[PDB]
RNA sequence: UUGGCGGAAAGGCCUUGGGUGCUUGCUGGCGAAUUGCAAUGUCAUUUUGCGUGGGGAUAAAUCAUUUGUAUACGACUUAGA
RNA sequence: GCCCUGAAAAUGGAUGGCGCUCAAGCGUGUUACCUAUACUCUACCGUCAGGGUUGAUAUGAUGCCCUGACGAGUAGGCAGGCGUGGAGGUCAGUGACGAAGCCUAGACCGUAAGGUCGGGUCGAACGGCCUCUAGUGCAGAUCUUGGUGGUAGUAGCAAAUA
RNA sequence: GGAAUACUGCCAGCUGGGACUGAGGACUGCGACGUAAGUCAAGGAUGCUGGCAUAAUGGUUAUAUGCCGCCCGUCUUGAAA
RNA sequence: GAAAUUGUUGAAAGGGAAGGGCAUUUGAUCAGACA
C-alpha cells in the first residue's frame, strides 16, 4: 500500500525472500532491501561455502572476462538469486529490476524510515528449531568481501542514534497516553466506545 | 460495354418484420430502494453527494432532492444502477410529488416554475430533517473512499 | 475533503495465458483488499477504466480512457478476469486501473 | 571503499605546479587558483572550516 | 440510400502474402501455395503465416457489397448507365479508367438526374 | 527567523521568536440547478525552448609548429606571445 | 524404509533455471484452482445427402427455398475457377479533350488465383461478354543471355645500383 | 425409551448476482392464462434514453510492448543440419 | 525508360543479425453515411 516498501533483511531466508520480492517488482511495487549482510541461508556454513566454490570455478575457458561474474558482496548475492527469478532479458524484466534497491546496512536515506518484514521468508517462523543455518555476512567475507568491518562500525553508530530517538519518542508517547487516559469517562468518550471507537 | 449487365436483378422492396413476442412489463426495484431513503450518487455532476430519494418515475428513473438548500442538488432524475442506498431513512409523507413526471423534465436561463417548486418540496423535507441530529450536516458532506476501505465489506 | 476517490485501485497483471501462449482478449486484474474468490464476487460486472496521458489533444483533452468490465473470478486468491472494448496494451502490465462502483446492486 | 571528502590548497603556488594544469601555457591568461586565493583574503574562515 | 442489410463482417481483413516474399525481391507477394516436403508453412507450424481457405468465405447476404451497401457496376457511357435506372438501391456506377474528361461530364449529369450513385465522381475533374 | 545536530549516498531532522491566512471545538445567515439519467470529465511532475528583469562571473581545448623518456598509424610525453 | 560408505576423466554447467531443509524433497490421503485446433451450445463458409416449389403478369427449374450431417493430409486422382499470345461473333464498346506501358507504406471487391478506381509519368492504339486455338503462368535445374553488388578505395602498383 | 443431526438421494420448490449470443423477417404450428372478448415468457429482441456526426469508431501503414516463430528447394526411415 | 544497384532530401528504429504471426498503444495517413 506504501509507494515505497523498505524490507529489513535480517533474519530472512534468501530464497523465500527473493521469490516474494520478485513477484512484487513485476506487479509494479518499488522495493528497497537493507541490511543484506544479515540474511540467512538454510544449511551449515561449510555446505554453503562449498556451494560457492562450485560457482567460482565456472567461467569462460578462452576469456575469463566473458564468463559468469562472481560478485562477493552480500547485497549482490541476494541480487543474483533475485535476478534468476525474473525474465531479465526482456524490457518488462528490465523495468521490474529498476524498482529494486539492495544495500548493506541502512544508508542515510532510509535510516529514518519505517522497515517491514516478510513473515513467509522469516527464518524463525520457517525452519524447525535445531536446523543449521548460515549468515550471509560471514559467507561473503570467506569468499573475498572486504567491507565487513566498515559496515559493522557504521551500524553501531546508527544504533546509538536510533536508541536516543526511541527514548525521546517513548517519553512523548507516555505523556500522550496519560492525556487520553484522563480524557476518558467523558460524554464524548462514552459515545465513541458505543460505536467501537 | 465495360461490364456485362447482370442476368438476374434482385428485388428492390423491403420485407416487413415478423411479429415480435416481447411485451413490456413494469420494472421492479431492489428491496433497498424505498422512498425517503438517503442515496449516494456514484457518477455525474453531483457524484459523491448524499440526496433524498422521493419518487419512482415512469421511465425507470428515480426522483431525488438534495435538498437544494442543504447541498445544492436540485430536483433531478438519477439511474437506479448509479446510486448506493444507505440504511438512513427520512420520512417522506407530507411531500407533494404527483406533479413531477417525465414531461416535467422535458429537454426541448433557469425556469421560474422550477425555482418555486424547489422551495415547496424542500420546505417539507427540511422540517423532517431537523428532527434527527447531525442529519443536516451528514447530507452536506460528500462521500469518498479512504485508505483501507473495502467496499465489499462496508455496510451502508 | 482531502480525498475524492470513488473507485477501487487495481493492477493489470497479464493476459490470460498458458505456459507458452497468451490471450490478449482477456486480462487478469488484481483488486486491492480482495484475497478470496468469495470476496471477488462483489466486483463482478463493475466497470473498469484505464486512464493514461498523451501529448496530443484531440477532443479538448490530453487524457484518454480505455473502458472494460469484470467478467469472472480467477484462481483462489481474489484475481478476476476482465474484458475491454479494445485490448489493453502489453506495456501496461503492472499499471494502475480504476474499478468503479457502478452498476450498483446495493 | 575510501572516498575523498575535501581538498585544501596552499595560498601561493609557483609556476611549476600551474604548468601541470595547462596544455597551452604560453597562450593562457594564467587564471588558475586566482579565485581560490581570495579565500585567504578574509581572516581565513573558509580555509579553517 | 440503399436497401437495409445486416452488418458487414470481414473474417480476414489482412492480405495473404506469399511466404518469403519479404525476404527476396524475386518473390512477388501474389499468393502461392507452398508445396515443399519440409515447409513449415505447409505443415502449419505455430507462429507462421496463415493460408487462404474456404472457411474464410464471407456471408452471402453481404458478399460483394461496398461499405455503402451497393454493388459496383462498371459504366463506360450513358447507355450503360441507364441499365441501373430501376436498381438505384442495389447498384452504384463506377466510370471506367479510360473515359475522357469531356465524356465524364455527360455521365455525371445523367447519373444525377436518374439518382444513380457514382463512386468516382472526381476523376479527371478540371476544378 | 534563533540555535543545535546529521558525511555510508550527509542535501535531512529538531528547535527559538514574532507576523499572517485558515480552523468542523460550538451556534447562525446567504450561494449552488441547465454537465439536462453515466461518459478520466482534465486539479499531478519530466525535460527543453522562446520573450521579460533582479543579481553574479570575464576562459580554455584542438589543428599546425616543436620535443623523443613515446611511437606502424592514431595515441603518449615536452617546448613556444 | 530413508540417509551414508562402496562411487575415478578430461573447455565451465545444469532436478530446464533460480533457489528450496516440520521443503519448494520422499510415501500417501482429501479438496480448490490453471488451460488444447478435444467435448457442449450458437453464428458464418463450403461439401455431401434427403426434400419442397412451373401458375401467369418481373428477369436466373443449371433458379429459389426447407432439413440433417460432415471438414487433417505427402505420392496420386478428379472437379470448379483465375491469368497470357492469337482467331470467329457481338457490345453501331474505349481513345490525341490522351490508347498501351510504367511508378504510386492512396481507395474498393474476391477465401484465393486476381479484378476495379484515383494520382503521377507517357504518346497511338486497346478492352468486356459468348465461343475457337496454343510455342499459355517460374525461385531454384554448379540453368541460358545480359546487367549489377558486398568484398573495397581493399590486395596491390617493391627484380634489372640513381 | 423418545427425538435431533450428519451422510446419500429426489422435487414437473422458490429466489439474488455475473458473462457471451440476438441467427430469422406478413400470416400458418403446438401450448398456457381466461365465462368471454382476448392476452402471453407459446415455431430466434424489443422498448426507452444520451452523446457525437467527425478521423470520434474503423481501415491502412511505421514503430513499441507481451508471447510465439531455425532456410527455402531436394533425395531420404529421418534435414535448421 | 521497369528491377538489381546508387546519390541527395525527408520520416522512423537500432546494448552480439535482420525479417515474421496474433493483439493493442502511439504517430502519420485515408474511405464510407450526414436523409
Ligand atoms: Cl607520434
Ligand atoms: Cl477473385
Ligand atoms: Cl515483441
Ligand atoms: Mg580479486
Ligand atoms: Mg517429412
Ligand atoms: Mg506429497
Ligand atoms: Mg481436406
Ligand atoms: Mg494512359
Ligand atoms: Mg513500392
Ligand atoms: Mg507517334
Ligand atoms: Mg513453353
Ligand atoms: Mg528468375
Ligand atoms: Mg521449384
Ligand atoms: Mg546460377
Ligand atoms: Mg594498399
Ligand atoms: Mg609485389
Ligand atoms: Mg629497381
Ligand atoms: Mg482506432
Ligand atoms: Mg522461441
Ligand atoms: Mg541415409
Ligand atoms: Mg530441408
Ligand atoms: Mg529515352
Ligand atoms: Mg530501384
Amino acid at each position: 500500500v506504501e509507494p515505497v516498501v523498505v524490507i529489513d533483511g535480517k533474519g530472512h531466508l534468501v530464497g523465500r525472500l527473493a521469490s516474494v520480492v520478485a513477484k512484487q517488482l513485476l506487479n509494479g511495487q518499488k522495493i528497497v532491501v537493507v541490511r543484506a549482510e544479515e540474511l540467512n541461508i538454510s544449511g551449515e556454513f561449510f555446505r554453503n561455502k562449498l556451494k560457492y566454490h562450485d560457482f567460482l570455478r565456472k567461467a569462460t575457458a578462452f576469456n575469463k572476462t566473458r564468463g559468469p561474474f562472481h560478485f562477493r558482496a552480500p547485497s549482490r548475492i541476494f541480487y543474483k538469486a533475485l535476478r534468476g527469478m525474473v525474465s531479465h532479458k526482456t524490457a518488462r524484466g528490465k523495468a521490474a529490476l529498476e524498482r529494486l534497491k539492495v544495500f548493506e546496512g541502512i544508508p542515510p536515506p532510509y535510516d529514518k524510515k519505517k522497515r517491514v518484514v516478510v513473515p513467509q521468508a522469516l527464518r524463525v517462523l520457517r525452519l524447525k528449531p535445531g536446523r543449521k543455518y548460515t549468515t550471509l555476512g560471514k559467507l561473503s567475507t570467506s569468499v573475498g568481501w572486504k567491507y565487513e568491518d566498515v559496515v559493522a562500525k557504521l551500524e553501531a553508530k546508527r544504533k546509538v542514534s536510533s536508541a536516543e530517538y526511541y527514548a525521546k519518542k517513548r517519553a512523548f508517547t507516555k505523556k500522550v497516553a496519560s492525556a487520553n487516559a484522563t480524557a476518558a469517562e467523558s460524554d464524548v468518550a462514552k459515545q465513541l466506545a458505543a460505536l467501537g471507537y | 460495354s465495360a461490364q456485362k449487365a447482370p442476368k438476374w436483378y434482385p428485388s428492390e422492396d423491403v420485407a416487413a418484420l415478423k411479429k415480435t413476442r416481447k411485451a413490456a412489463r413494469p420494472q421492479k426495484l431492489r428491496a433497498s430502494l424505498v422512498p425517503g431513503t438517503v442515496l449516494i450518487l456514484l457518477a455525474g455532476r453531483f457524484r459523491g453527494k448524499r440526496v433524498v430519494y422521493l419518487k419512482h418515475l415512469e421511465d425507470n428513473t428515480l426522483l431525488i432532492s438534495g435538498p437544494f438548500k442543504v447541498n445544492g442538488v436540485p430536483l433531478r432524475r438519477v439511474n437506479a444502477r448509479y446510486v448506493i442506498a444507505t440504511s438512513t431513512k427520512v420520512s417522506v409523507e407530507g411531500v407533494n410529488v404527483e406533479k413531477f413526471n417525465v414531461e416535467y423534465f422535458a429537454k426541448e436561463e433557469i425556469k421560474a416554475e422550477r425555482v418555486e417548486d424547489q422551495k415547496v418540496v424542500d420546505k417539507a423535507l427540511i422540517a423532517e430533517i431537523k428532527k434527527t441530529p447531525l442529519l443536516k450536516q451528514y447530507l452536506s458532506a460528500s462521500f469518498s473512499l479512504k485508505n483501507g476501505d473495502k467496499p465489499h465489506m462496508l455496510k451502508f | 475533503a482531502e480525498s475524492h476517490r470513488l473507485y477501487v485501485k487495481g493492477k493489470h497483471l497479464s493476459y490470460q495465458r498458458s505456459k507458452r501462449v497468451n490471450n490478449p482478449n482477456v486480462s487478469l486484474i488484481k483488486i486491492e483488499g480482495v484475497a478470496t474468490p468469495q470476496d471477488a464476487q462483489f466486483y463482478l460486472g463493475k466497470r473498469i477504466a484505464y486512464v493514461y496521458r498523451a501529448s496530443k489533444e484531440v477532443r479538448g483533452s490530453k487524457i484518454r480512457v480505455m473502458w472494460g468490465k469484470v467478467t469472472r473470478t480467477h484462481g483462489n486468491s481474489g484475481v478476476v478476469r476482465a474484458t475491454f472494448r479494445n485490448n489493453l496494451p502489453a506495456k501496461t502490465f503492472g499499471a494502475s486501473v480504476r474499478i468503479f462502483l457502478y452498476p450498483s446492486n446495493i | 571503499g575510501l572516498r575523498s571528502l575535501t581538498t585544501v590548497w596552499a595560498e601561493h603556488l609557483s609556476d611549476e605546479v600551474k604548468r601541470r594544469f595547462y596544455k597551452n601555457w604560453y597562450k593562457s591568461k594564467k587564471k588558475a587558483f586566482t579565485k581560490y586565493s581570495a579565500k585567504y583574503a578574509q581572516d581565513g574562515a573558509g580555509i579553517e572550516r | 440510400a440503399s436497401l437495409p442489410h445486416p452488418k458487414i463482417v470481414k473474417k480476414h481483413t489482412k492480405k495473404f502474402k506469399r511466404h518469403h516474399s519479404d525476404r527476396y525481391h524475386r518473390v512477388a507477394e501474389n499468393w502461392r501455395k507452398q508445396k515443399g516436403i519440409d515447409s513449415v508453412v505447409r505443415r502449419r507450424f505455430r507462429g507462421n503465416i496463415s493460408q487462404p481457405k474456404i472457411g474464410y468465405g464471407s456471408n452471402k447476404k453481404t458478399k460483394f457489397l461496398s461499405p455503402s451497401g451497393h454493388k459496383t457496376f462498371l459504366v463506360a457511357n450513358v447507355k450503360d448507365l441507364e441499365t441501373l435506372t430501376m436498381h438505384t438501391k442495389t447498384y452504384a456506377a463506377e466510370i471506367a479508367h479510360n473515359i475522357s474528361a469531356k465524356n465524364r461530364v455527360v455521365i455525371l449529369a445523367r447519373a444525377k438526374a436518374l439518382g444513380i450513385k457514382v463512386t468516382n465522381p472526381k476523376g479527371r475533374l478540371a476544378l
